[PDB]
DNA sequence: TGGAGAATCCCGGTGCCGAGGCCGCTCAATTGGTCGTAGACAGCTCTAGCACCGCTTAAACGCACGTACGCGCTGTCCCCCGCGTTTTAACCGCCAAGGGGATTACTCCCTAGTCTCCA
DNA sequence: TGGAGACTAGGGAGTAATCCCCTTGGCGGTTAAAACGCGGGGGACAGCGCGTACGTGCGTTTAAGCGGTGCTAGAGCTGTCTACGACCAATTGAGCGGCCTCGGCACCGGGATTCTCCA
């Protein structure tokens, strides 16, 4: 008789655990490779300080967390629970982005 | 600063105003007023952060405590609406 | 928006901040234009919110959302 | 009250201009509340600008600067 | 770098509560941003009125514009008190 | 390397954001939005760096780029 | 102005730069560059406004035409997102 | 006011199209706002590196920062062309 | 109505390194004259904002009533959550290379200050 | 009357070189997460119906609009003129980096206590 959580409870546990914590939630090396790949277009052979990459990662994480909060609000507004692409697009459209 | 009864550097703020090229001339009243405003804001934010820290049973302010102090208050949140 | 009632509203609102204020007609006109533009934009965003929710009748719980997303209240 | 001067037809015309087709009956009170909030947030700054210049006559420039400060820049009323 | 003054203010409000390096840097950045906002607004007000001298009036108007509500009220009161004590 | 932002990372970000349940099509849109935001910040940061005639992007350049977009950031210098 | 073919007042722009205390010193190239940028932007905006006006069959420019031109172009829209 | 120069530019781009008082005032306000933006950004750039001189490079950087995309590129090209023509 | 597996917290034992205090010392904050001038103040002009008040009428207001549609109900199924397995690359410590950030010095060239003129 | 022109000197700029700090690039290796696959249940949703409320037309106020009338509060500006702020310089002490210590915190083990399903 394996004790299995009903679908949904572990999602709420993850929500509580992550909101209770402060550490970053994106792998640092892939993010650094992504930043270098993006900056390759604007200027050739650039060099990034570690603190600059950390600041970029923190800004990106904060922006995504805010966007997901607004997307969750939009989804709840439509009486759904499952956020969808039509919810992120609306949250961006209202902000003007 | 001693005559103004403030813990902020009136002289340093006056130097920042003058070298910052904000205006040609800086009256003597401006640096004292600006230092007082900065001191009041810092005192408010630090008081909120400390009271938040005492709730979390931690005796050292950290970015989490500062964020909680900023977001629990409404006026500061309105001031810091777009600040991480 | 009607001109004279909006002017009376502006004067009533300004009464609280500082008594005995005299308004140039240009300032009142500019305030009315800004109010009209802001309300038109807010109603457009509310229409988007109500279309997103499988509805055509906008509701107060849509304006509230369209202002919560911007961060105005 | 003067806030009631912004009646149903004005709000309906604004909504029709904003794309809305069908409006609920409870929108009007919320629209008046939002309009009052916006007017307060602009008038506070306009009156502060006026009082700074030691004047008792709110002018177009004060309102324009108050709007531009709120990130809602306005053209055609001076400056 | 207002670290020493921020630390003194924190000791004034909380004698026993300290502050971390990251929190100190956050407070320093907050103080710098508030100071830059107020100075920029005072410069704008002085330029608009064409007065080349930033006085206590420009700083007071900038505080009334930037800080909202109770923060504006208390900051203006504190600034007026400090200016009055300094002039006398 | 945009694919390096794996699904569990977006899951953790959404869970932190308070989202109880996620569709399966969010991930591509989230990658697109992240790329747009990173491009917006990096253009300004690289412009600030190129102004100073340097080949090393610093923390101050990124902080100023964030501050010019309305996304002011604290605790990284200024 | 007329020396470089630009209609904008390089002298007036230099006076505005110096009067506003934007910098202690202004180079001899900066006013020319600023005049060119302003002239290009004005020409582009006026051209778009006139083109929008032509669809309305009007021989004069009105704020409606400027509003249409601003809200049509994406780049000008992002530059003037909150302009009434 | 930039009314004469804006009027001449409009007549150059469209000789057969006129302008009213309100449209001219709107264009003047737009030009003044763009000038204020560029000058303020150049001042901030100068203050960042503590260089007290504004040159063509500072204006070019401010144009890249403020104007977006193709507008920024075209403005950079126009400014470079004008400065080269003037200095020659 | 209690029983059972998963998951989190209490008491106590370790280490750690970053917060907290010490102290040169150096460069900036002041205080005392000195001088040029913007802002405080008084006074005059008159522009334009405020208040009355009658005549018009388009616009707001109240009512009636029908129909679009918003919300509660219901059942299909599909696709996302939880999970066990495997595989893959982020990640920690080493180790060097060297490329570019950072002055230090020197020349030299460009722009502010002053005087004269005209569109 | 602000824009244009010429003359003059004084300080920022460009450049060279050197010093060495931080970034890039590897390499080995333990392992913590990604990738993948398999139930299954639960929410998305598409249809249904019914009652509620919103749009439209109609009759009837009513306050906005205009215009005409008046005054007069304070914007707007000019003229003195004095207290204020910039500039300079000898002085000196407050804040800067760099040394140190130590104690509040991080994290784990053993055990106790609490939480989500379930018979």
């Amino acid at each position: 008789k394996p004790h299995r959580f009903r679908p949904g409870t572990v999602a709420l546990r993850e929500i509580r655990k992550y909101q209770k914590s402060t550490e970053l939630l994106i792998r640092k090396l892939p993010f650094q490779r992504l930043v270098r790949e993006i900056a390759q277009d604007f200027k050739t052979d650039l060099r990034f300080q570690s603190s600059a990459v950390a600041a970029l990662q923190e800004a990106a994480e904060a922006y995504l967390v805010g966007l997901f909060e607004d997307t969750n609000l939009c989804a709840i507004h439509a009486k759904r629970v499952t956020i969808m692409p039509k919810d992120i697009q609306l949250a961006r459209r209202i902000r003007g982005e | 600063s001693s005559k103004a009864g403030l813990q902020f550097p009136v002289g340093r703020i006056a130097r920042f105003l003058k070298a910052g090229k904000y205006a040609e001339r800086v009256g003597a009243g401006a640096p004292v007023y600006l230092a007082a405003v900065l001191e009041y804001l810092a005192a408010e934010v630090l008081e909120l952060a400390g009271n938040a820290a005492r709730d979390n049973k931690k005796t050292r302010i950290v970015p989490r405590h500062i964020q909680l102090a900023v977001r629990n208050d409404e006026e500061l949140s309105r001031l810091l609406g777009t600040v991480t | 928006i009607r001109k004279l009632p909006f002017q009376r509203l502006v004067r009533e609102i300004a009464q609280d901040f500082k008594t005995d204020l005299r308004f140039q007609s240009s300032a009142v006109a500019a305030l009315q234009e800004a109010a009209e533009a802001y309300l038109v934009g807010l109603f457009e965003d509310t229409n988007l919110c109500a279309i997103h929710a499988k509805r055509v009748t906008i509701m107060p719980k849509d304006i509230q959302l369209a202002r919560r997303i911007r961060g105005e209240r | 009250d003067n806030i009631q001067g912004i009646t149903k037809p004005a709000i309906r015309r604004l909504a029709r201009r904003g794309g809305v087709k069908r409006i609920s009956g409870l929108i009007y009170e919320e629209t008046r509340g939002v309009l009052k909030i916006f007017l307060e947030n602009v008038i506070r700054d306009a009156v502060t600008y006026t009082e700074h210049a030691r004047r008792k006559t709110v002018t177009a420039m004060d309102v324009v600067y108050a709007l531009k400060r709120q990130g809602r820049t306005l053209y055609g009323f001076g400056g | 770098t207002y670290k020493i003054y921020i630390f003194k203010v924190l000791k004034q409000v909380h004698p026993d509560i300290g502050i971390s390096s990251k929190a100190m840097s956050i407070m320093n950045s907050f103080i710098n941003d508030i100071f830059e906002k107020l100075a920029g607004e005072s410069a704008k007000l002085a330029r608009y009125n064409k007065k080349p001298t930033i006085t206590s009036r420009e700083i007071q108007t900038s505080v009334r514009l930037v800080l909202p509500g109770e923060l504006a009220k208390h900051a203006v009161s504190e600034g007026t008190k400090a200016v009055t004590k300094f002039t006398s």
